[PDB]
């Protein structure tokens, strides 16, 4: 058999995002949990770069802030990436939820 | 051997051999099922089986002779065979069935007794043969809306809708004395074949059959025959390949010899010297294959059949198959075109200087039709042996890499994906 | 109706078929999102590889 | 007569030896691209007249 | 060919697709630069340092 | 030989995260250890001195070395924990050998 | 991963020869004994690891009265070994019987393998 | 998971009331035109849901010439949707044809659980 078929770690890989079988007519609406998983992906690496600049003590924490944004260099992206992010990220989840709502994906067997 | 053509207004071709007990004599026309349209598709096989009627060969029998006919796409072929020193009976018979007298034949009695017959032979091919008819749907796909599309058997619907009138029309546009060759294989002479159609003033039909407006088409298509209640998935797959009059013409007949035949349950077809077996033999992925390259007067088809009871790996088959064919392009070695040459004479050889004078007649007029003459087997040989590894590679590069395809299958294909994931198999792309 | 005759998709197919005329238009528009993908994927990275750079506030002490 | 080769064959080394220096080098024709932003190695960065 | 060239391999068009983004971001930046820097002429600083120079 | 290949990835993962935790505790040790740790990287030929202050975040071990430290200390620990998982699915497809180095299919309990 | 071909072509070479088989014979065998796999009732050939295609396919040729007997001396040897304790000194296994029963089967797969390799990547006299 | 048992006790008292099934049944012929089901190709049996056991076993019971032509509809209707069109107005499905054809093996498998279970939890006479 191919290699991605018999290897432990390119099995997994192959049956859920290369040969794993789907319905042919589903629609645009079924495209919103790839999306919050690259929401998550986003809102985690933002993070941990300016948690490089930052502090979390109460007369410094404010003052951190701004100092990503006037200081450091590319920090302004890097926070409205991050603060706007979250609302894109909640605003995904309703139509996900609201689909599942419709198409009646919560119902048995799932 | 040794060929012999003339025109005395008749084309005659002979090929003698000393050493055979029989002789063969008939007449093969130009014009097969590519040579029809949609509405009188199966004319031709009707006319194969009203020469073999009872009562026609009944007054064969009592002479000593027996009959023969073969229906084909380009061209369709009618026997008479003998002993040695009967070859003058043979010419006669063969005047009252075609030159005159092909009246008696088409009576009422004898043409709803026929066609009965034939109907029954289409239905049990439709519902038993499953390698052969899959091959069916590959050419009617492959060629939609061209000719070289119809079935050479015909097709129930039409088949029905078929009147004596029918089979009169296509008679006097066909079996034309421009559209025909005589031809005599085994022990007979070739001046004593032409000696005796002088002395009898022989004329079928004098010419000009119809034009054929359409030429041949491949288009990349797919047809799906699915049934869940059979036990094994047969397939067939093919690219565009060569016509008769190609250059390419050996070179693509040595490329299938280079992937050739597999039966699973002979043990010395399990050890030729194959690198795609060492795949396909770790989980058995299929019972047999062929490789085929056919070739007709305006296209070809390139190419393998497939038959396997494995419905889970079908998908790991098509896969394998495909990257061998890659390494054409790529990588081939010259011990791989060296094994080709040598079975591919012994495959000639046998196809060619087999015993029965039947065979080497439908050979023997097909080729002339369409060439004017016959190729020696000891020039064939040479062509052969003076191909090498950049001339598969130039070959491959404009036939096979990055090409489309069509598809045709039957059975338990549920495991047989899309199009377009089979369409990629054919670039490589990690290079 | 009989298997062997082929529906019509007479709509849908292109006059000349020109094996290198879907194979040159579409393979272009793949190469092209391919080249604009590579780009856009790098100066994302070397976006994010800057911040931890020196900053504003300790070059002026240098 | 035999061929020299640890199941990988030198038949498929020099036969994939313009490949495997071109798609082998297909990862630094993406140092072109890899490399820049930086004012690591702006010797070579800017040197094109293009760049 | 065009295609047995232009892309027949992928080491053939992921190294152009690679040598091509390269020499992409100099010629569209040095573009982009000169269209924001001449729609807003005037307001610059460079400008500004240029009508006090007396 | 898989298995113990995923292992080798744990065993640099530990090193580093241990290294990085020691000197968030900022002594004379912990200052002094990420000196002259990071100065190494400064003989690497025509990349030396730009990932040292690349590293350091300036010119020297000082307070954005020490910020930086902090938040990559707390994410490798949850690197290894998904390594650890890999690790176990290795394992988990030929199972464990014995001390007697042969086979184990013929005599197994729970 | 020594190739058994090459065990034996560079042993049969010490044993035919005078001088070096009364130097090296007299070493290997207290070699044997302080290595103390008979006391567990072990023979060599049992110890080799199987997890191969060549000491797969020896296994399936070898005769059944043989393969039931292995599978017993590997099952009391792990039950041996879970008390720590060794067998009575009159079920140990005696130097007449470790007798190499698996090496001619061996032999002649890896003969084969090598024969399918030369054969599969050889280029042709012409 | 309305039991279909349940469903036939109501209707059947709404049809054979006079008042009643003159002000629900226009109600309802309206109700199923305006589902659009009938224009995929589509009869309301083969939109009920299958993922339970009730359902596989009056399936397996099923005749095989109706079982190969619901097949038929439900790929029929799959692709008819992916394209965002609709059937030509000559293949639609006409009241005529709108049969219960799987209702009658539904209600045999339902009067048969309920048995079993009413069995399997009784208390004795004595
Ligand atoms: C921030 C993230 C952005 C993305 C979020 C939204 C994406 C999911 C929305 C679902 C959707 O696609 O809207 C369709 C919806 C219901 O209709 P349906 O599901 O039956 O048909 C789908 C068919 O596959 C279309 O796609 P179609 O098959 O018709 O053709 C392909 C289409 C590609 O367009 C797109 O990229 C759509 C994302 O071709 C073009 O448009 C070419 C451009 C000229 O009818 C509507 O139009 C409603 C619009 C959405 C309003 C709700 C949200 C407001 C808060
Ligand atoms: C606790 C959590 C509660 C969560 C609730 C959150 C509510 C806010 C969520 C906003 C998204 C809601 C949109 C509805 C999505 C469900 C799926 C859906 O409605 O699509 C099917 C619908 C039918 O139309 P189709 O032609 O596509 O037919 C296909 C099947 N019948 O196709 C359609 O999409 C209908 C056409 C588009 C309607 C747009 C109207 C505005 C929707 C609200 C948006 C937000 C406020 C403006
Ligand atoms: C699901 C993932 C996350 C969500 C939904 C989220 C949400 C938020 C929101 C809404 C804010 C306030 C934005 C503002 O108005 O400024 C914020 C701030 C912050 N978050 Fe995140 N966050 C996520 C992940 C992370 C992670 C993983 C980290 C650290 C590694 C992080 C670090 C920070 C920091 C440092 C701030 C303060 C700076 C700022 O205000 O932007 N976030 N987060
Ligand atoms: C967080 C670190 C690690 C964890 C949690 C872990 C966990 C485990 C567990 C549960 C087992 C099975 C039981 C056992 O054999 O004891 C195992 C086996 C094994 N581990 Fe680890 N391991 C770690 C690190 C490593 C490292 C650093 C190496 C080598 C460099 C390694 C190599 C192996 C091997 C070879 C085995 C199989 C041994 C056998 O079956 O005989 N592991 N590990
Ligand atoms: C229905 O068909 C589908 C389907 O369509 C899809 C898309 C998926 C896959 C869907 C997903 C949503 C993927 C799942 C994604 C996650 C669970 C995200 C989790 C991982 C992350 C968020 C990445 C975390 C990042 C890090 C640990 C590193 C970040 C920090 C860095 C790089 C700094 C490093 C330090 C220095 C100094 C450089 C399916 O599984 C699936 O089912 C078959
Ligand atoms: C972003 C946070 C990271 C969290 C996700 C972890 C992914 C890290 C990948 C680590 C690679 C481990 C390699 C060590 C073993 C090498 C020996 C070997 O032969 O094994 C390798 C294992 O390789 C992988 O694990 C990568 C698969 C993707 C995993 C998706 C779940 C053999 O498999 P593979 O084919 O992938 O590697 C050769 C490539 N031709």
């Amino acid at each position: 058999m191919a290699f991605r078929k018999s290897n432990v770690y390119l099995s997994l890989v192959n049956s859920y995002i290369i040969d794993s079988p789907q319905p042919s007519s589903i629609n645009y609406w079924w495209n919103m949990g790839s999306l919050l998983g690259l929401c998550l992906v986003i809102q985690i690496v933002t993070g941990i770069f300016m948690a490089m600049h930052y502090s979390s003590n109460i007369e410094l924490a404010f003052s951190s802030v701004e100092h990503i944004m006037r200081d450091v260099h590319n920090g302004y992206i890097l926070r409205y990436l991050h603060a706007n992010g979250a609302s894109f990220f909640f605003m995904v989840m309703f139509m996900h939820m609201a689909k599942g709502l419709y198409y009646g994906s919560y119902r048995s067997p799932r | 051997a040794e060929v012999t053509q003339l025109s005395n207004g008749i084309v005659v071709a002979t090929e003698h051999n000393p050493s055979a007990h029989t002789a063969s004599v008939g007449v093969v026309f130009g014009s097969g099922a590519a040579n029809e349209n949609p509405y009188n598709n199966g004319v031709s096989n009707l006319w194969k089986n009203i020469f073999l009627s009872k009562e026609n060969s009944a007054v064969a029998a009592k002479e000593g002779l027996a009959l023969s006919s073969n229906i084909s796409r380009d061209f369709q072929s009618y026997i008479v065979s003998s002993l040695p020193g009967s070859t003058d009976k043979s010419l006669d018979f063969l005047n009252q069935s075609f030159i005159q007298q092909k009246a008696n034949l088409l009576s009422s009695s004898n043409f709803e007794a026929t066609k009965k017959s034939v109907l029954k032979q289409v239905q049990d091919f439709e519902e038993n043969d499953h390698p052969n008819r899959v091959l069916e749907h590959l050419h009617s796909t492959a060629f939609q809306n061209t000719p070289l599309s119809l079935p050479t058997r015909g097709t129930l619907e039409s088949l029905e809708n078929l009147v004596v009138a029918d089979l009169e029309s296509f008679a006097n546009n066909h079996f034309l004395n421009s559209n025909a060759v005589v031809v005599g294989t085994g022990n007979i002479k070739h001046e004593d074949l032409v000696n005796s159609i002088e002395s009898k003033n022989l004329s079928l039909q004098t010419g000009t059959k119809p034009v054929l407006k359409k030429k041949a088409a491949f288009l990349g298509s797919e047809v799906r025959l699915r049934d869940d209640t059979l036990p094994k998935a047969w397939i067939s797959l093919a690219v565009e390949g060569e016509p008769v009059n190609s250059p390419n013409y050996f070179v693509a007949k040595l490329a299938a010899q280079i992937f050739g035949s597999y039966n699973a349950f002979e043990p010395a077809s399990r050890l030729q010297g194959i690198k795609l077996l060492d795949n396909i033999q770790e989980y058995q992925l299929c019972d047999n294959f062929n490789h085929f390259s056919l070739s007709y007067k305006d296209s070809g088809l390139w190419g393998f059949s497939t038959a396997t009871r494995n419905v889970t790996m079908i998908d790991d088959l098509i896969h394998f198959t495909l990257k061998q064919w890659n390494r054409l392009t790529i990588s081939v070695t010259d011990t791989e075109v060296e094994r080709a040459k040598s079975l591919l004479k012994l495959q000639l050889g046998q196809l060619y200087e087999s015993g029965n004078p039947v065979n080497d007649a439908n050979l023997l007029g097909a080729e002339v039709l369409i060439k004017g003459s016959k190729l020696s087997l000891g020039e064939a040989f040479k062509k052969i042996d003076a191909i090498t590894v950049k001339d598969v590679k130039a070959w491959a590069g404009k036939r096979l890499w990055d090409q489309d395809i069509a598809i045709a299958g039957t059975g338990q294909i549920e495991g047989l994906l899309d199009y377009m994931r089979i369409r990629s198999d054919m670039s490589m792309m990690r290079w | 109706k009989s298997t062997y005759r082929t529906p019509n998709f007479d709509d849908v197919l292109k006059e000349n078929n020109d094996a290198d005329k879907g194979r040159s238009y579409a393979y272009f528009m793949v190469g092209a999102m391919g080249l604009l993908s590579s780009a856009g994927a790098k100066s994302t990275v070397e976006t994010f590889i800057s911040s931890m750079t020196a900053t504003a506030d300790v070059l002026a002490m240098a | 007569t035999g061929l020299h080769f640890g199941r990988l064959s030198l038949r498929s080394l020099t036969a994939y030896a313009p490949n495997l220096m071109l798609w082998g080098g297909a990862s630094m024709l993406g140092l072109f691209v890899f490399t820049e932003g930086w004012p690591k190695f702006q010797d070579t960065l800017y040197k094109k007249i293009p760049l | 060919s065009l295609y047995k060239t232009f892309f027949k391999r992928n080491a053939v068009f992921v190294g152009t697709i690679f040598a091509g983004a390269f020499v992409f971001q100099t010629v569209f930046d040095t573009a982009i630069t000169s269209w924001y820097e001449n729609h807003n002429k005037g307001k610059l600083w460079k400008d500004v340092k240029a009508r006090i120079a007396a | 030989v898989t298995l113990w290949n995923v292992g080798v990835i744990i065993f640099i993962l530990t090193i580093a995260t241990a290294f990085l935790g020691y000197c968030c505790v900022y002594g004379q040790m912990s200052h002094w250890g990420a000196t002259v740790i990071t100065n190494l990287f400064s003989a690497i030929p025509f990349v030396g001195n730009d990932i040292v202050s690349w590293l350091w975040g300036g010119f020297s071990v000082s307070n954005p070395t020490i910020q930086r430290f902090f938040a990559l200390h707390y994410l490798v620990p949850f690197i290894i924990a998904a390594m650890v998982i890999m690790h176990l699915m290795a394992l988990h497809i030929h199972g464990s050998s014995n001390p007697l180095g042969i086979t184990g299919n013929l005599d197994r309990i729970p | 991963p020594q190739s058994f071909t090459s065990i034996a072509r560079i042993g049969d070479y010490i044993l035919k020869s005078p001088v070096l088989s009364k130097l090296c014979v007299p070493v290997a065998n207290q070699f044997i004994n302080l290595a103390g796999y008979k006391k567990l009732g072990l023979k060599f050939d049992d110890l080799i690891a199987e997890e191969n295609p060549i000491m797969q396919t020896a296994l399936r040729r070898l005769p059944e009265d043989e393969s039931y007997a292995r599978a017993y001396r590997i099952i009391r040897a792990h039950q041996t070994e879970l008390t720590h304790h060794l067998l009575p000194r009159n079920e140990w296994i005696k130097a007449q019987e470790d007798v190499p029963y698996l090496l001619p089967y061996i032999l002649e797969a890896e003969a084969a393998a090598k024969e399918k390799d030369e054969l599969d990547n050889i280029e042709v006299s012409k």
